[PDB]
């Protein structure tokens, strides 16, 4: 088919280039990592009569501490999730305690360089790289609250907000001027609202968003539907009051 | 490696067909004819050897006609080399089944796993698949006399008359008229060959060129024994309906 | 070795091959799901035009995955049957283990799996199959209704259409249906369904095969002559509101 | 060891010795024979001790596991059923294990699992488990009522476990406590055998209507 | 490092072909005349000898293998295809039947195990399938004298005379017309030099045929000389001389 | 025919204090009667304000402290040089032990140090698994003799003062380092003379968050 | 063991199984039973080692099940026994085999005729009109044999099974305290509640 | 598993303030016969280190190549190297020690005893100890076999701490182990006349005396004589 050792003059793989293409595809996803909490949004979007909006959601958690948001395809997200619950499940046994955010990107990241025909090096057992591109945000004893962007191409940095999905252009460069060093959760949360009605061509409800928040008196937590829709409520009377 | 030295034929194409089964279908097509009309005292079961000669032996008369079962055969159109793996390997499945519960294998499960062996080899491994097409001629006391065909993609469909091989619109376009709902063996081998002569080009049918055999209730004979006519009882019958013209 | 490729990239950012996996699901027969508020509806063609088929050991497009779960499908039957069997043992290695009655959400959950496991991992292709997954929680009374296709993504639905002419079915299914006021009673919502279903097999009242799920484990399939009888009434309709 | 669980009104009583002895002089009164699966599950230590000690900390991690991959509540029944099916894998070769799984879910209330080494799967409503088994079941039945409040419920816990630890040799240094609630497990202290001793004999008059 | 071929080589063309069947039958029908003849006294069956060289032995050379007591067998074909073929199929004869059932497989059985080597070969890849055609000529005790013909597919049909090689279809035309059954073995070996003879010219002798039948017995093929117990080989190649011989008998 | 297992003596002691804890342990090697070493550290530091004996026998002590010399190198390096905690190390211990009894293991392990929350810490271990945490544990051959006399008079049980001696006792308090080390070295010198096991030299590491602190005093030698 | 006894008569397939795990002078618990069904008119009953029993009982049940949704259709009696022998004669070679011997108590809905199936943990499988297991048979065969003979109902069942588990609990030393009744017929599975003379 | 057919025994050793010295006798023994006299059981590995294999000679046979295709392993990676990263005492007894704990692990155990005697040519002395059951220890002299029994309390009075070592020179060194092999030729007959030895310098590099007979011959017995064959009817 297309070669999964073949690089580009300059020395960039074409598999690698590929992967960019699918998770510009996705709905947004945007983080903000704030002392005392780590937001983490995505729009849901869709909503139909023939639609059940409530009972799908793109805020899934892996563990009592951590989350993580997609942006990409969705079917991709599954086989990332099912290597890093039993990763982090066989580190509490061990050590009895948390495991890194950074040091499960990197296991994972591992799985990810199999595709095509196999190595020496390497057994590779896929046929292609993985679609979809991360936020996973978390807490430890030993860094506090953390938001990390896992690329399926090997890279993973370490932010302080970051927005993924088709449009991440606009959503980053509102994030800095919104960014600030004594940035708090609940100021964090009405923003990430503001982002997301904006670029918006849809009224925001909670079936076309989602919110979350990372506490340490109760981990990840998800900012239920209940809870999402009086902030939406709140947010409409308040912005339309502004004109 | 093996990738610029191979070439990948598996995959789907932009209709949503796999290049490999619809061409198996077309092999099936100019292969000799197999005809399954389900009675409901018996199962008739018609074949044509397309091209008899006196070089060949005529006298083997199981050429296309295989018991796998002394209650379930199967009727080939296609090769003798593709079928040869699956009736082997359906004989096996029997003896399994037979083992386990001590009871005999209904026909429909012995085809459900067929079919997924022929899936099978265009769903993994990058092989090819086989290209004969089969049709089950079979008992269960859950559904009575069965009929299945079953198809290289391992879809299988039930019937009560049907065919595969060559000149089947032929034999089918006939048969659904002069179908009684409800008949006798006797009746149904009448009707049988009425259809074949009209199906066979100019003056050929004989007892020679074709393979016969019938499954009926008996009471000389068991309960579902199958005779596989050899020449001598085909002759017979020729002359009776007097249609060996 | 075959683990390698035999599914790679578009330039796009989709994959060519699940592209080509919903084409022969659309060629093909045409499965639905509507629910009311007590039931799940499921009509499933058999638009028999040949009359030398024996239907009776022709397959079926209804599997039990669970006494209260049921799947169908539109697609390749040859596939269908890989994906059903890896699915029924889902169930009951969860009973052994559990010592529980399977649950809905699990079930879908792995029926997506296998799916895109095979899209993912080289030398195997996805399946050529969409599904629908309905049933009940246990202790529940509440319709569960799922969509699943061959990609291996995975969605709830109120309600939802499959194969050939989806277009029209979600299309006229949408004005006879709110999430706030759905059908309380079997036989108005049954109507409905027959409905939909009527207006895209052509000429069906014995090639349509409804089966209603009402909780835990109630499960009927009405027959021919039911059916015939609310084709009838639906002749009279049309000269109400003409 | 002598190790009990009984289903009553208020809950479950979960009372257990600990005591671990050079020669027979108890050395520490502290040993470990309440594992701690989760916030509302025990499980006794018992039997193999590093068996025991391996596999019920193993058992709480696929339970977290369970509710990540599932979101629901584990069943006591989900929990044992787990754990024999790999004890009778590696039975043969050694693996030993004593434990009773005890908790109180929403979806079941005070649900009691005893677990062995052989691979038995028994759900009863009282139980001692030990090698001073039969003693202690007398001392509970005579006083036992479903019916009771956790403070009495708790004292007569308590009467079995030194009623098994006077006759054998395998029990006394201290007696634990623990009362599994519907919200979770309290602890209720470490009594100690030589305080409590003096005032059982008196009070039950039980191998004791005319004191011996 | 290593093979990661496991793509089958034989895949089907838009006609309901196989690519490569249909190239190793070409070989084939270039191969070198052979034939096969019931006599129902007998089974005759007789190949073309050559040689490479007359400096070169064709004792070696293999032309007519035993692949089972009772049972030869000749082909049309690839020359290195049929060896390596001949010895699988003696292989899995000897193990599997000579001390199980006591005794050889039968003709029709031992054509099916032939047929099944060859389907391996061309369902999977890494190798090429075989190409070649062959005529199993046999006897058993439970069927008689028999004639089959193998494919290079490994699609097998009954046969009571045939051939296969170059110049078939007339060579058939000249046995049918001279054998229509109960026939001396000794008549249908004139009857087979005299069809060849047509055949091949520009140099024809028994020097140039190689012969064998399965028709006979002698106690040295008992392979005792003492008091039986079982029947044994019947299984017998000529010699150049003895062929001479039915050469000069009209 | 053929078990290596056997016993090469020593004996070791942990006391968990108020802010600190220690692990003592004599510096004598025995096969039998015979002398192996007469300095050999027997305590012995393994990072993190951990310290560690393995007494029993020293085939097993080897192996067990390599196989985790290496996980606290492979923890440090997947999880950038974050420090390893006293329960943590147990647990990675407890699976060690577990590891292997198809070869089972005979020797106590004890581990001593600082928990991170501020409290001095000895785990004591079952030759096969397990570990629990206690307040005090004597190990060793001479495990049987030192216990009793500690429990009096750092624990306070079996204790009590001349008055009815049940409704009067005498009451817990958290030892000095100075005071500690005094109780040490008496049960040190009374075992020599009672056990071949213990003598030559006596290694106390005292752990504290100013680091691992060495003293050294005299034992015995024939 | 754990005394197990079948009887089948005219009407009904009745297995008498023990109802009480006894420690010491009082019973512990006495609200036992041990058997699982496999389908409506398939029944199993279980004696053997305690932990071999719910290892192979729920491995056996399993398979069956998986069955009966696949093929939408219910085995007969005579299919479940002749799977649960070949699987018990595979474990009799194996290093650790169950000691588990069972009786399945069936009415073949597809014949309409009773069937009572005795499998030891070897893997000998036989239909019996009555059988026992072990040192019971010896002093109830002896009634059995003289104060039955086939063709005699329900009722008649009952009462013979009382006489049976009463001489068992005297005059053999095995103590396992009664025996709580169930029936398997045309019309499912009961637990015969009484157990006064029945 | 294995039991001893062919033994071979005694290999002793001591430390002095800047260098050790180890002595052994050249034996194959099958029992009582001594059978090979000549054998070689100190094998030097490089010009620093030495090492002393005692135990079964199946077993001792198997190490002695293991050894040789250690020398020709570490002229690989660069030529010239014995303290660049090869040949240094603590390496090959580290690498015996690794195959010696597996084999016993496992119970089809190598049936010998190690003494690694050396003097790192970046530090100071190096002597240490490995045995059949997996125990190994250091101590400023060790024996095997035979010798840790009784040539060992001979050693002890000279060094057997820390600070007796600088207080000990190569000729007091040289007269121990020169005393101690006399004393494990009279008590024990299985040890062979001919013995090496090999005193490991800092000041002068590897000096090995091979073929050295004991010498200083006691002739006791003779006062003893009481006769033996010596008969008169």
């Amino acid at each position: 088919d297309r070669g999964v050792s073949t690089f580009s003059p300059e020395g960039r793989l074409f598999q690698v280039e590929y992967s960019l293409e699918a998770i510009k595809l996705g709905s947004t996803a945007i983080g903000i990592a704030t002392k005392e909490g780590v937001v983490l949004g995505v729009e849901k979007r869709a909503t139909s009569p023939l639609l059940e909006s409530d009972s799908i959601e793109k805020i899934v958690e892996i563990d009592r501490h951590i989350g993580c948001a997609m942006s990409g395809l969705t079917a991709d997200a599954r086989s990332m999730i099912e290597h890093a619950r039993t990763a982090a499940v066989t580190h509490n046994l061990y050590y009895d305690e948390d495991i890194n955010v950074e040091s499960l990107t990197q296991s994972v990241c591992d799985l990810a360089l199999r595709f095509g025909e196999g190595a020496s090096g390497e057994e590779r057992l896929m046929s292609r790289p993985f679609g979809v591109a991360l936020l996973i945000a978390g807490h430890d004893a030993d860094d506090g609250y953390q938001l990390f962007h896992a690329e399926p191409s090997g890279t993973f940095y370490r932010y302080n907000a970051k927005a993924i999905g088709s449009g991440s252009e606009g959503a980053q460069a509102e994030l800095l001027n919104e960014w600030h060093s004594s940035l708090t959760l609940k100021e964090a949360e009405l923003l990430v609202l503001k982002i997301l009605k904006q670029v918006m061509e849809e009224k925001l409800d909670e079936n076309n968003a989602q919110l979350s928040c990372i506490t340490k008196q109760d981990g990840f937590k998800i900012y239920d539907n209940e809870k999402t829709a009086e902030l939406i409520k709140e947010l409409k009377e308040k912005e339309a009051a502004e004109s | 490696g093996s990738r610029r030295y191979d070439s990948r034929t598996t995959i789907f194409s932009p209709e949503g067909r796999l290049y490999q089964v619809e061409y198996a279908l077309e092999s099936i097509s100019h292969a000799g004819t197999a005809i399954g009309i389900m009675a409901s005292d018996g199962i008739v079961l018609a074949a044509e050897r397309k091209v008899t000669s006196t070089l060949l032996e005529q006298d083997t008369s199981t050429e296309k006609l295989y018991k796998l079962n002394d209650k379930i055969a199967v009727a080939v159109a296609g090769l003798t080399a593709d079928a040869e793996i699956l009736i082997n390997t359906a004989r096996i499945h029997a003896q399994n089944y037979l083992k386990t519960y001590n009871e005999d294998i209904p026909v429909e499960i012995l085809v459900r796993r067929l079919s997924d062996i022929k899936q099978g080899y265009t769903q993994h491994g990058g092989l090819r698949p086989f290209g004969v097409s089969f049709i089950y001629a079979g008992y269960d006391d859950r559904y009575g006399y069965q009929l299945y065909t079953s198809n290289p993609s391992g879809n299988y469909t039930g019937w009560k008359a049907i065919s595969v091989g060559a000149n089947t619109s032929a034999a089918q376009t006939l048969l659904q008229m002069d179908y009684k709902d409800d008949m006798k063996v006797d009746d149904a081998i009448e009707l049988a060959l009425k259809t074949l002569s009209k199906t066979t080009d100019s003056s050929a049918l004989t007892y020679d060129r074709l393979e016969f055999a019938t499954i009926r209730k008996g009471a000389n004979d068991g309960e579902v024994y199958q005779k596989i006519f050899k020449p001598q009882e085909i002759k017979d019958i020729l002359v009776k309906t007097g249609i060996t013209k | 070795g075959y683990d390698r490729a035999l599914s790679i990239f578009s330039p796009d950012g989709h994959i060519f091959q699940v592209e080509y996996a919903l084409e022969a699901v659309k060629r093909g027969t045409c499965a639905v799901g509507v629910k009311g508020k007590n039931c799940v509806v499921l009509g499933c063609e058999r638009r028999s035009t040949l009359k030398l088929q024996d239907t009776r050991i022709t397959p079926s497009k209804v599997s039990k995955i669970d006494s209260h779960v049921v799947l169908s499908f539109s697609g390749l039957n040859a596939d269908s049957r890989i994906l059903i069997e890896k699915a029924r043992v889902e169930a009951q290695s969860h009973r052994l283990t559990l010592e529980d009655p399977v649950t809905v959400e699990y079930l879908t959950r792995y029926v997506a799996g296998v799916q895109q496991r095979y899209t993912q991992s080289g030398g195997v292709r996805p399946f050529g199959v969409s599904t629908l997954i309905a049933g009940f929680d246990p202790r529940d009374d509440e319709p569960k209704l799922y969509q699943t296709e061959p990609s291996g993504i995975y969605s709830s639905w109120s309600a939802q259409t499959i194969g050939r002419n989806s277009k029209t079915v979600r299309e006229f299914l949408e004005k006879n249906y709110d999430r706030k006021e759905p059908p309380a009673t079997v036989e108005e919502c049954v109507k409905l369904t027959v409905r939909s279903l009527l207006e895209v097999v052509q000429t069906g009242a014995k090639n349509i095969e409804i089966t209603v799920v009402k909780p835990d484990s109630d499960i009927v399939a009405l027959s021919s002559e039911e059916i015939n009888q609310y084709v009838t009434q639906i002749e009279q309709e049309k000269q109400e509101q003409q | 060891t002598t190790t009990l669980a009984f289903r009553f009104q208020g809950g479950i009583i979960v009372a257990v010795d600990s005591r671990a002895t050079a020669g027979n002089w108890v050395a520490s009164q502290t040993v470990k024979r309440v594992i701690e699966i989760n916030p509302f599950l025990l499980g006794t230590m018992a039997g193999g001790a590093a068996d025991c000690q391996f596999w019920e900390t193993w058992l709480g991690s696929q339970c977290r596991l369970h509710e990540l991959r599932e979101k629901e509540r584990i069943s006591v029944a989900a929990a044992s059923k787990i754990l024999s099916n790999l004890v009778y894998q590696y039975k043969g070769a050694g693996l030993s294990m004593g434990t009773m799984i005890c908790g109180y879910t929403r979806k079941e209330g005070p649900t009691i699992y005893y677990v062995d080494s052989d691979g038995t799967r028994l759900k009863g409503d009282i139980f001692c488990v030990g090698s001073g088994q039969t003693f202690a079941y007398g001392v509970l039945d005579s006083n036992y009522k479903w019916d009771l409040s956790v403070e009495d419920a708790l004292y007569l816990g308590k009467r079995s476990i030194l009623a098994a630890a006077h006759r054998d040799a395998y029990s006394g240094g201290s007696v634990n406590l623990y009362h599994v609630t519907e919200d979770g497990w309290i602890y209720h202290g470490n009594h100690d055998v030589g305080e409590l001793f003096w005032k059982v004999k008196e009070e039950e008059g039980s191998f004791n209507n005319v004191i011996g | 490092m290593t093979d990661r071929y496991s793509f089958s080589l034989t895949t089907f063309s838009p006609s309901g072909k196989l690519g490569q069947i249909d190239y190793a039958l070409t070989a084939v029908k270039q191969g070198v005349t052979s034939l096969g003849i019931k006599a129902t006294n007998g089974v005759v069956i007789a190949t073309e000898k050559k040689s490479s060289s007359p400096l070169a032995m064709s004792e070696t050379l293999s032309k007519v293998s035993l692949l089972t007591p009772d049972i030869g067998a000749v082909y049309s074909g690839m020359g290195p295809d049929y060896r390596v073929l001949v010895d699988k199929s003696r292989k899995v004869a000897h193990t599997s039947y000579k001390r199980i059932y006591g005794e050889y497989p039968p003709t029709k059985l031992l054509v099916s195990e032939v047929a099944k080597i060859m389907q391996e070969a061309t369902q999977s890849g890494g190798v090429r399938p075989f190409g070649v055609s062959l005529l199993i000529a046999g006897h058993d005790e439970f069927n008689g004298f028999s004639l089959y013909q193998v494919d290079p597919s490994g699609s097998y049909f009954p046969w009571k005379a045939t051939a296969i090689g170059k110049g078939s279809v007339a060579a058939k035309t000249f046995l049918e017309k001279r054998w229509n059954d109960e026939l001396e073995l000794e008549d249908a070996i004139h009857i087979a030099l005299l069809t060849l003879k047509e055949s091949v010219e520009g140099e024809f002798n028994g020097d140039t045929i190689e012969l064998a039948i399965i028709g006979d017995e002698n106690p040295d093929l008992l392979g005792y000389t003492g008091i039986p117990t079982d029947k044994g080989p019947r299984f017998r190649k000529l010699t150049s001389q003895e062929i001479n011989d039915r050469l000069e008998a009209l | 025919q053929f078990n290596p297992y056997g016993d090469n003596g020593g004996t070791i002691l942990g006391i968990a204090g108020e802010d600190f804890a220690v692990l003592a342990g004599d510096t004598r090697n025995i096969t039998d009667y015979s002398i192996n070493s007469r300095y050999e550290p027997k305590v012995f530091d393994c990072g993190d304000n951990i310290v560690m004996s393995a007494n029993g026998f020293a085939a097993d002590g080897d192996a067990l402290v390599k196989r985790f010399k290496n996980s606290v190198k492979w923890y440090h390096f997947d999880h950038n040089d974050k420090k390893l905690s006293i329960n943590s190390a147990a647990r990675n211990i407890q699976h060690l032990l577990y590891g292997k009894r198809f070869f089972p293991y005979y020797v106590h392990t004890i581990i001593a140090g600082l928990d991170e929350d501020g409290k001095g810490a000895v785990y004591s271990f079952d030759p096969v698994g397990s570990y629990e945490r206690e307040q005090c544990r004597a190990g060793g051959a001479a495990a049987s003799l030192i216990m009793p006399f500690l429990d009096n008079q750092v624990n306070f049980k079996n204790q009590y003062e001349p008055g009815t001696n049940g409704k009067v006792k005498k009451p817990l308090k958290y030892l000095s380092v100075e005071e500690v080390i005094k109780l040490v070295r008496d049960s040190f010198t009374s075992a020599t003379e009672r056990h071949i096991q213990v003598g030559d030299g006596l290694e106390i590491l005292i752990v504290t968050k100013d680091g691992v602190r060495k003293e050294f005093y005299e034992l015995k030698r024939d | 063991m754990d005394i197990i006894l079948g009887i089948r008569v005219q009407d009904s397939v009745i297995l008498a199984s023990s109802k009480a795990v006894t420690r010491g002078i009082s019973v512990l618990k006495d609200s036992d039973d041990k058997t699982r069904q496999l389908s409506p008119h398939t029944l199993m009953s279980f004696a053997g080692e305690a932990g071999d029993t719910v290892q192979f009982a729920e491995y056996i049940q399993a398979n069956i099940q998986l069955y009966s949704i696949r093929e939408d259709y219910e085995l007969s009696p005579q299919a479940v026994s002749s799977f649960v022998r070949q699987e018990l004669a595979k474990s009799i070679r194996s290093r650790r085999p169950y000691q588990v011997n069972v009786l399945i108590g069936g009415y073949d809905k597809k014949k309409n005729k009773p069937e009572l199936y005795q499998i030891d943990y070897l893997g000998t499988k036989v239909e019996l009109p009555y059988g026992a297991h072990g040192y019971s048979g010896f002093y109830t065969f002896s009634l059995l044999d003289h104060h039955y003979r086939p063709d005699m109902t329900t009722e008649e069942g009952l009462d013979l099974l009382k006489l049976c588990v009463q001489e068992l609990e005297k005059r053999m030393p095995m103590d396992f305290k009664g025996v709580i009744v169930k029936i398997v017929d045309k019309d499912g599975i009961r637990q015969v509640d009484d157990f006064q003379a029945q | 598993t294995q039991q001893p057919i062919v033994t071979g025994t005694s290999v002793i050793s001591m430390k002095y303030d800047n260098g050790v010295i180890i002595a052994a006798d050249n034996l194959g023994s099958y029992g009582s016969l001594l059978r090979f006299n000549g054998v070689e059981r100190l094998i030097p590995v490089g010009d620093n280190t030495v090492v002393g294999i005692s135990g079964d000679i199946s077993d001792m046979q198997h190490i002695e190549r293991l050894l040789k295709d250690l020398v020709t392993e570490n002229a690989y990676d660069n030529p010239l190297a014995d303290a660049e990263e090869a040949l240094e005492p603590s390496y090959i007894f580290e690498y015996l020690a690794t195959v010696m704990y597996q084999r016993r692990s496992k119970m089809n155990p190598l049936w010998n005893a190690i003494i690694v005697a050396g003097v790192q040519s970046n530090g100071d002395q190096f002597l240490r100890y490995v045995n059949l059951l997996g125990v190994t220890y250091s101590s400023p002299t060790l024996a095997t076999g035979f010798g840790a029994h009784m040539a060992n309390p001979l050693l002890r009075k000279v060094v057997d701490r820390e600070s007796d070592i600088p207080k000990t020179t190569v000729q007091v060194a040289e007269e121990a182990i020169v005393n101690a092999m006399r004393v494990l030729y009279y008590r024990d007959a299985r040890s062979s006349r001919n013995f090496s030895l090999a005193i490991i310098d800092k000041n002068t590099g590897l000096t090995f005396k091979k073929n050295l007979q004991v010498e200083n011959m006691k002739w006791d017995f003779a006062k003893d004589i009481k006769g033996y064959g010596t008969q008169k009817i």
